[PDB]
């Protein structure tokens, strides 16, 4: 509620006259860090080609995974793509495809 | 107050490429700098406040560094929607101020042109001017020569281009290069030419017609 | 949902008065405020002004102070900016920003915008001359010529003709009045067959001109 050095603390946004620090609205907008902001960040929805892995909270933005059937890396800024079903003709598979990753393959 | 400059004023790339914009104050403003993106004929929209964080709804690949006088903005790998103009801001003092923009274009392959010419029409004759339009449709690069030639005579200080923005399905320009002349100059010649230069051709294509 | 919408823009002479004004819907402006912004056709980013309308604190972009006012109706959740004696320079699309930021000049949810012109130019409506076709792919096209003030929409067919089409951006001739072509490529075959016409309208002028382009 106190703002300290005009800045209010993750999960609240300033008053417009600098004296309250007012909490987001659950489940609706959130604020990452110290902030003089006047209002909080709208909630990241994870539409259709996204599934939600977690939810949005006050101080944490909702995260995304892509559904089963599309993949992409660990911090890959690339777009979702569709994982393989089957490696190429005279290849093995030794790897599933999950959000995480595509299906993993090896000669013989 | 405060001049941010901003480096490189335009950039081609690819999509994948990492791209960094820099902006550079004049003094000292720590981290009260944002970043913003504008597409044509559209408002911009903040992307980066605060130097290093965020805007609601702006994706992972857009980062902003820098306190001080130094500052950057990294697209670590760039999409089909980021190529627009960026802006840095900087909110130290009254009044906030921009730097001039960075366009980031896109890189494609080279394509010639296709060239035509048109005379002018009986109806604006009858006005008392004469516009002759060159149309280059569809080339990359944006680098592009247009001299017009009456009887040979080179014309200099009579003709103005405009270029379109880079197409959205191919990603190639387009040009219109007018020549306008009163009717009676217009008609005191026959030969009217307009010759294209570009790396995609081999030699300067001309397309003429005689009145 | 938040959004901003500019109005009252227009073509003015110079010592002249125009007053522009921003609805804002979905959040209180006497919780916030609102910036004002403009753009040079052509050019980058210049702030004119804020205003803070619980505590009516206001800031202005030394080109403006004392020319323009801006100023703010809670009641009616809207901003104006008052803009007198106004010159050439002043041309501009003006947006209003939603002040995000208690102390810094962050601004979101910026309103498409409105243009203003500061002309001793008169009005002017648009001729259109037809670029004919036929000097396999042929090129056809429409010459907008000798208009003021921007701007100019060009369509074909009433919209229903947009793939290879380029309408280029209005260049600004020697004697003060825009111009513009037009133009698209179509198949050769088609000539004989499809007609094709140009709507070019002005609306600054009231012009409305649908223009048939023959061979």
């Amino acid at each position: 509620s106190s703002p300290s050095e005009g800045l209010c603390p993750p999960g609240h946004h300033i008053s417009e006259d600098g004296r309250d620090c007012i909490s987001c609205k659950y489940g609706q907008d959130y604020s990452t860090h110290w902030n003089d902001l006047l209002f909080c960040l709208r909630c990241t929805r994870c539409d259709s080609g996204e599934v939600e892995l977690s939810p949005c909270t006050t101080t944490r933005n909702t995260v995304c995974q892509c559904e089963e059937g599309t993949f992409r890396e660990e911090d890959s800024p690339e777009m979702c793509r569709k994982c393989r079903t089957g490696c190429p003709r005279g290849m093995v598979k030794v790897g599933d495809c999950t959000p995480w990753s595509d299906i993993e393959c090896v000669h013989k | 107050d405060i001049q941010m400059t901003q480096s490189p004023s335009s950039l081609s790339a690819s999509v994948g490429d990492r791209v960094t914009i820099t902006c550079r104050a004049s003094q000292d403003v720590s981290t009260a700098v944002a970043w913003y993106q504008q597409k044509p004929g559209k408002a911009p929209k903040l992307l980066i406040y605060s130097a290093s964080f965020l805007y609601s709804g702006v994706p992972s690949r857009f980062s902003g560094s820098g306190s001080g006088t130094d500052f950057t903005l990294t697209i670590s790998s760039l999409q089909p929607e980021d190529f627009a103009t960026y802006y840095c801001q900087q909110s130290y003092t009254t009044p906030p101020t921009f730097g001039q923009g960075t366009k980031v274009e896109i890189k494609r392959t080279v394509a010639a042109p296709s060239v035509f010419i048109f005379p002018p029409s009986d109806e604006q004759l009858k006005s008392g001017t004469a516009s002759v339009v060159c149309l280059l449709n569809n080339f990359y690069p944006r680098e592009a020569k247009v001299q017009w030639k009456v009887d040979n005579a080179l014309q200099s200080g009579n003709s103005q281009e405009s270029v379109t923005e880079q197409d959205s399905k191919d990603s190639t320009y387009s040009l219109s290069s007018t020549l306008t002349l009163s009717k009676a100059d217009y008609e005191k010649h026959k030969v009217y030419a307009c010759e294209v230069t570009h790396q995609g051709l081999s030699s300067p294509v001309t397309k003429s017609f005689n009145r | 949902e938040v959004q901003l919408v500019e109005s009252g823009g227009g073509l003015v002479q110079p010592g002249g008065s125009l007053r522009l004004s921003c609805a804002a819907s979905g959040f209180s402006i006497g919780k916030s405020g609102i910036h004002w912004v403009r753009q040079a056709p052509g050019k980058g980013l210049e702030w004119v002004a804020v205003i803070y309308p619980h505590d009516g604190n206001t800031a202005y972009a030394d080109s403006v102070k004392g020319r323009f006012t801006i100023s703010a109706d809670t009641s009616k959740n809207t901003a104006y900016l008052q803009m007198n004696s106004l010159r050439a320079e002043d041309t501009a699309v003006y947006y209003c920003a939603r002040r995000l930021a208690l102390v810094r000049m962050w601004m979101d949810y910026w309103g498409q915008g409105t243009l203003v012109t500061v002309s001793s130019a008169s009005t002017k409506g648009p001729s259109v001359f037809p670029l004919a076709p036929s000097s396999g792919t042929a090129a056809l096209g429409c010459l907008v010529k000798d208009y003021f003030p921007e701007p100019v929409t060009v369509s074909w067919n009433s919209g229903a003709l947009t793939s290879g089409v380029h309408t280029f951006p209005a260049v600004l001739q020697s004697s003060g009045l825009y111009s513009l072509s037009s133009v698209v490529t179509v198949p050769s075959s088609s000539l004989g067959t499809q007609t094709y016409i140009c709507n070019v309208n002005h609306k600054p002028s009231n012009t409305k001109v649908d223009k048939k382009v023959e061979p």
